């Protein structure tokens, strides 16, 4: 066993080793190992991506116009965000400018994704970490109604409703067929909600499971289908026709009315169901404002997103701010440049990849994806990992760093960047939220904080949906219908050699696609995705990534039941297929 | 009255097939889970993790040996001794084979489980392999598409449960009910195709009138699915209706049949 | 002025005349006149249908296979019921037996219509006679929540919901644009709900306006569209394919799943919103259990409906019983025969039609529709009527009688027939309902009773929907897929001369179509429709119809404000386009 | 801010057009009424009856003279001095003319107001007459169909409110947006039509596979409407999708073009 110091942590692999494999209620495949000391406190944390597909390899030799369709399948949960990054990257390489309505619709696609993704994560992925579903069977339906009504105007709060939900759960479990609730952590002492809050939460789990299906109708209108809508280089293919013959064949007033109806319902659900539930989780779990800080008080990163001025990716255009903080200095938000070779680099000294020199980090335009499954001694065999060897290669995830710093990305990161850049809406939202919880600002830099920020972002995005819709309708009223630029559709119009970067803020954080085009085909296509950052293994300096750091120093009540580990990991909303691609 | 046990496993995947399933409008995925099946194992949705999840897996396949449906999302990679997809420290393929041995029948969700999908596209770095090339002694229902239509997924489940039988299938194992005809055999733009009325460049006058997308690379003429009839997301749209040609996403090898924008 | 005695009433046209023209919150065009005495009691009531189109004339010479489509357009409210009666009549004439699945689907189409029609009538047509919409502005949202929760398990009962609904109404009226509420009867002393019950009812008005659109999705699946779905002679055109190639082109498992989802939602809305609201109106308006009795304690008529045994229209088959009661003898439910020339007859001595002898009634196989607008010695003129002359011709509605008796038809009539035939479900429902109100069984024979029975029937029909769906699925599981019989589709296969009767129970009561075919064409096509019965003018004996009888002896608080007249007329759910056709 | 006044009157009718309107899925009819327009007169829905209703009619058309949209459902009969349709003891046509005189624009809902519909079919006993043959001095937007599609009706209203202008029309006064193309120009059975794949008798094998309804009398080839694209009842179906040919119900005189089952 060894011990070393990094980023204020003492990494110590003495003591009992715990393995959590598979990690569930995430997208894709993850393994986690920790060591705990004699006080059942985590002194070592190991983040491992247990899948790879090789999209960066598959994309070589494709037509750039096709790339969005391939990379969209990096992930079905953050569906569409890779298509957006791809069309941005190809347009940036070739020098294509899209019409305003295309940009607006792309923003609608991204805001819709934020709303949908964040809602499903809150209920279906993270929720059962905080809501004791089986304890809901002990709730008083009338007290449940009273609780709900104290927190929200939401209509669906009757005592009869909560009784009917409870009875549905009772009948479901009565035969022993507990399905997704089988062998859960129910009764664990870290479950702190009262029974009435558990029944309220469970009811809302079911409501959100139903309602999420409606949100993506917006993707179906503009993008054909969800999951995995369609896009084009040069704008969007959903041609508009409001007042001419054949409007039945296009995005017409009836189609736009459908979109408006979804937007209103989406805002109402998020504002009156998810937001109060997130605040309630906060009220009953205040100690988790001091658990899982990890890198969130040290290093956070946002590229920014939602350019409001079409084809302008500058600070005055992006509605979601970009920036980097390092060394805990939130008074100096630093500008990010994705072409600068000294900024974003990926290391593979602790990953299952080959570099000519694994002691140096490669900027994505110099990126290499040469898979090399080489776990070394794992106390088993190459096909039987009993204990990963975190001193050598232990993951299919590359290790991104920003100016050599390990960074956290995602909703908390973005909130902190926007807050410390002085975004008025963010400052007011955060201050009010932490006031309502009777917690200091610092309480946001936590596992609880990640959840709170995610909910508040869902609310932000639902607001922006209406703003973007109104912007679209303003253009249509002024007779501006264009949705595609085709001046540079044909390969004969492209530069023989060019490269470009497409970037955005996915639901889980900072996303970049780096593309090099040569002779009409993709020469290089490198992705660095938010969960790549957060779930990162170590680098040549032994620096730990966001997940490992957030797990460090965490008390476990019951080592064999990893509820605390799940809570913190789920708070980052891991997307493993994204992380590995 | 006991519900039919379903074990849903995940190989190399993007999770689009689970996401499609939860979009179901009728029956709601909620009601499928609470009333129609017993979804006893499913990495994406289940409470238990790690050793608790392993215990569920082992108990279900043992207790309900010969009696559960196995749903497979994603696929096994044969590269690197299968360790491109690791589950409980071992190749995913081991869990696939263990779950398959006890299943009464297997549903291969999506193009991944049916054919290979994007990870299997050239040059297939991981040797991603569809389920029917690994499991060779069980009924496998292929439900292709990237992902399949939500209400098609739930309709197949309801058929299997309600009728207590497998759907009848074509020569490739796809349910005849939803994959018997081509997109182009039920496309509302066929009038335009027959007239030689085509979109020639994006957002041209033809596009704004809903003309046929054949010259923009539509693969509807060679693709079997229900998109042009059933449509997507509770009948709201489908690829062609929103102005993009069919990619061919339900067909074996569609990623490598040339540019989506060429013939 | 004159006075005569009929059916226990003293018909006296001395004294003040009141005119209500137009009658609103009905289908189509009606005028009503009354005389009131010094005590503000109605001593005379005149029912006038103020429209005519002439479908019976238009149908002559048409192909019998097309008839359903024409006669469906008798009415867009009771949409479908005339198509069903038409295909029944033509099948009866030709000798066609449809497959079981076609019969089951037709039963689904009729049950769907019952649910939809009854729901809309309760809220959008009759509701504002009972619910004081402006008084809802004075309610306490919390007391509204408490009331709703005391009556129902329905989820949507939060104080915040009632507050939001109240604020929507407040905003609506704030600009002085009261729309459908302008110049209403608000504040009339006969409005008896407390403010909280008004707000509850108004919230439900809006919920029902939204929800009704969902119910008719069942019509869209099997019949293409609503309003005015499609049908065929020989069955239904919605061919079924569950498990074969091309199921995408037919009624398949996904389409059936959609139907199931709508059935469940329809039952839930009716049982938890409309039923408790009907009971609440009962609780607050018990005096209306003794107002508007009319013919309902003397003569009631049902043909029966919903044949469960395909192509068997007998008593063992019909799920909704047929029968007639006369002379108030509910111990003697009499069988109805629609071919018997001495049973159903229509008179026109007081209608705008020519007969060879207007002092006798004609059975519909001998029917004549020869329009003759002859209002005679009106106050005013033939194009400017101040007062109809009820001593001569005063309506576009013919006067049907059953064995010479004036009958009431519709939900109350059916309820009484089923009750007195000993239908277990009807007896239990009625007894439980009247027990809950602490009212005698006689209290259903009233204006309030017509509303209670209509709500009951919506619940009944919602249950039957599931029963029919299950029967269809049973057949499909057995490989019984047939939906059409075509062996007599071609005119050459028909009798050279034949006649038939098609009958059912429309939402508003007993419907019959009498068709004669000769040489492949419609030779005669006569309709007698439920509102023709209820809104009937007088006959040669001076006998009054159901509306005129129910209006007799009614007290009015304010003569100039016809609230009591509207309450009673609306309780019968008048369909005037139906009545006149 | 005030909402645009709408006066909705009713002639000879079946009330299918009002019924269609309240089916609207997006915007909901509730929201149209509360937030988008001021529905100031409408026999089917209004609280007031008789003299109170007459006062509403008078007050609205006077106070908002020149500023209301007149919606007309049904049509006037010229027979029997107009007394085939009586309102307030006088011919309906007098109310139509009075309402029309004050209107900024008129919407003729349905085949009734547009063309005549079922009461104008041979031998037209009442001499039922479409609105544009009586009102000759005002813009009339014809919105035909029996009835028109719910979400077409609401989209037309949202267009007029949002864009503050009438929809552009064809030479017959129908909005180009929804009536510019034929049913058969966007029908998902066209593949079958083009291949000569037809239903020949009800519930034959062709019918069970969704073949073209042309040989069963479908009038989609000569009918302008949105049913094969927009579809009916929130995208659930349309006549042809549920197995019946188009009757031609959006076209002038469709009742008298011959049997629905003949060419
Ligand atoms: O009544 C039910 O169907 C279910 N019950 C049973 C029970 O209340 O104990 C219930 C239980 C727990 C919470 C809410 C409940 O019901 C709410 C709807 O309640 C009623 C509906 C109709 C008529 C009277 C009521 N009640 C109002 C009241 O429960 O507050 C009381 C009653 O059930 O008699
Ligand atoms: O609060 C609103 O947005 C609307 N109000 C205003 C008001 O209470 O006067 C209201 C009025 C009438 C009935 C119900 C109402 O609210 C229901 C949701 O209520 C809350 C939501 C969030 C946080 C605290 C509450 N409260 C609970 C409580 O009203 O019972 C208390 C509060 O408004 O401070
Ligand atoms: S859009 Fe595609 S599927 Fe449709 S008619 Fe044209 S080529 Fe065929
Ligand atoms: S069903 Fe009718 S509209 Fe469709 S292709 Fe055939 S003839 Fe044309
Ligand atoms: N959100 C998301 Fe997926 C991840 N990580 C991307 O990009
Ligand atoms: N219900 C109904 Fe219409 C009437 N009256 C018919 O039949
Ligand atoms: Fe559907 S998991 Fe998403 S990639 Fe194409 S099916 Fe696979
Ligand atoms: Fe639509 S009121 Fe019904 S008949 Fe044909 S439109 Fe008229
Ligand atoms: S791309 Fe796929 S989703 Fe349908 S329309 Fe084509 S099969
Ligand atoms: S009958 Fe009418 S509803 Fe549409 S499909 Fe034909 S125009
Ligand atoms: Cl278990
Ligand atoms: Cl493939
Ligand atoms: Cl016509
Ligand atoms: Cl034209
Ligand atoms: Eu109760
Ligand atoms: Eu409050
Ligand atoms: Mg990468
Ligand atoms: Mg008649
Ligand atoms: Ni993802
Ligand atoms: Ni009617």
């Amino acid at each position: 066993s060894t011990q070393y110091e990094t980023q204020g942590y003492t990494i110590n692999n003495a003591g009992r080793r715990l393995v959590v494999d598979p990690i569930t209620r995430i997208e894709g495949h993850m393994r986690c190992e920790v060591n705990i000391n004699d006080q059942n406190v985590i002194t070592n944390a190991v983040s491992c991506g247990t899948m790879f597909r090789g999209l960066e390899i598959i994309l070589q030799g494709r037509d750039p116009r096709d790339a969005w369709a391939f990379v969209e399948r990096i992930c079905g949960v953050c569906t569409g965000v890779h298509a957006l990054a791809s069309v941005y990257a190809i347009e940036d390489a070739i020098g294509i400018k899209v019409p305003d309505n295309a940009n607006i619709i792309r923003n609608i696609m991204l805001a819709t994704l934020w709303c949908h993704d964040h809602l499903v994560h809150f209920y279906q992925l993270a929720g059962m970490d905080w809501i004791d579903v089986l304890d809901a069977l002990k709730a008083d339906p009338r007290k449940t109604s009273e609780l709900a009504q104290s927190l929200s105007s939401w209509p669906k709060s009757s005592p009869g409703y909560f009784f009917d939900v409870q009875n549905r759960l009772k009948k479901f479990v009565e035969g022993g067929q507990l399905g997704i609730f089988r062998n859960g952590y129910w009764g664990h002492p870290q479950y702190k909600l009262p029974p009435e809050a558990n029944l309220m939460g469970f009811a809302h789990y079911l409501e959100a499971l139903d309602f999420q299906r409606e949100i993506v109708k917006i993707h179906a209108v503009f993008g054909g289908k969800n999951p995995h809508p369609n896009w084009i280089v040069g704008g969007m293919p959903c041609a508009i026709n409001i007042d001419e013959s054949g409007a039945v064949g296009a995005v017409n007033m009836e189609r736009l009315n459908l979109v408006q109806s979804i937007i209103t319902r989406t805002a109402d659900f998020i504002n009156n169901v998810m937001i109060p539930d997130a605040l309630a989780i906060g009220q009953f779990n205040k100690p988790w404002s001091e658990i899982g800080t990890g890198l969130s008080d040290k290093c956070v990163l946002s590229y920014g997103a939602f350019p409001d001025i079409a084809n302008d990716f500058g600070e005055k255009s992006l509605l979601m701010p970009g920036g980097a903080v390092i060394n805990g200095d939130f008074n100096n938000v630093l500008p990010v440049d994705l072409v600068d070779p000294q900024q974003v680099q990926e290391f593979v000294d602790h990953a299952w990849y080959r570099y000519p020199n694994d002691q140096v980090g490669r900027h994505p335009f110099d990126g290499i994806t040469d898979p090399w499954y080489n776990p070394g001694d794992v106390k088993g065999s190459d096909t039987n990992i009993q204990q990963l060897n975190e001193q050598e290669r232990y993951s299919w995830i590359k290790a991104p760093r920003w100016r050599g710093n390990a960074m956290e990305v995602g909703p908390l990161a973005r909130t902190l960047i926007a807050y410390h850049k002085g975004d008025a809406a963010t400052v007011e939202s955060v201050d009010r939220m932490m006031s309502a919880l009777n917690l200091p600002l610092s309480g946001i830099q936590s596992t609880l904080g990640r959840i709170l920020c995610r909910a508040h972002e869902a609310q932000w995005a639902a607001g922006k949906l209406q703003y973007f819709f109104d912007k679209l309708m303003t253009n249509l009223k002024n007779g501006n219908l264009a949705t595609a630029s085709t001046e540079k559709w044909e390969p004969a119009t492209w530069p023989t050699e060019c490269r470009g970067v497409g970037f955005t803020e996915a639901p889980r954080g900072a996303l970049g696609h780096w593309a090099a085009i040569r002779d009409g085909k993709i020469d290089l296509y490198q992705c660095v995705v938010p969960t790549t950052w957060n779930a990162s293994p170590r680098d040549p300096k032994g620096q730990i990534g966001a997940y490992e750091a957030a797990l460090m120093n965490t008390k476990m009540a019951i080592p064999e039941q990893p509820l605390e580990i799940l809570r913190t990991l789920h708070s980052f909303d891991p997307c493993l297929a994204c992380s590995t691609h | 009255k006991p519900r039919i046990p379903v074990v849903w496993i995940h190989g190399l995947e993007c999770t689009c097939c689970t996401e499609s399933f939860i979009r179901s409008a009728h029956p709601l995925a909620k009601d499928v889970i609470l009333s129609l099946i017993s979804l006893d194992y499913d990495d994406t949705l289940m409470a238990a993790a790690g050793t608790q999840a392993e215990e569920v897996f082992e108990d279900i396949i043992t207790q309900y040996n010969g009696k559960y449906i196995l749903a497979v999302e994603g696929n096994p990679p044969l590269g690197e001794q299968g360790m491109f997809c690791i589950s409980s420290g071992r190749p995913f393929i081991e869990k696939l084979k263990r779950a398959a041995a006890g299943a009464s029948a297997i549903i291969a969700w999506g193009t991944c489980a049916s054919w290979g999908c994007v990870q299997a596209a050239r040059p297939n770095p991981t040797q991603a392999t569809p389920i029917d090339k690994v499991i060779t002694d069980k009924p496998i229902i292929k439900v292709p598409g990237c992902p399949p239509i939500p209400d098609v997924m739930s309709a197949i489940i309801t058929y299997m449960v309600t009728f207590d039988r497998l759907p009848d299938v074509d020569r490739m194992g796809r349910p005849l009910m939803f994959y018997g005809q081509r997109i182009h055999d039920k496309c509302y733009r066929r009038a335009h195709f027959d007239a030689g009325e085509f979109v020639q460049s994006w957002d041209d006058d033809a596009a704004r009138k809903g003309y046929c997308l054949y010259k923009m690379g539509c693969k509807g003429p060679t693709t079997y699915n229900a998109c042009s009839s059933t449509r997507w997301n509770d009948g709201v749209s489908f690829p062609i209706q929103s102005g993009h040609g069919c990619l061919g996403c339900a067909e074996n090898g569609f990623w490598d049949r040339g540019s989506f924008y060429s013939r």
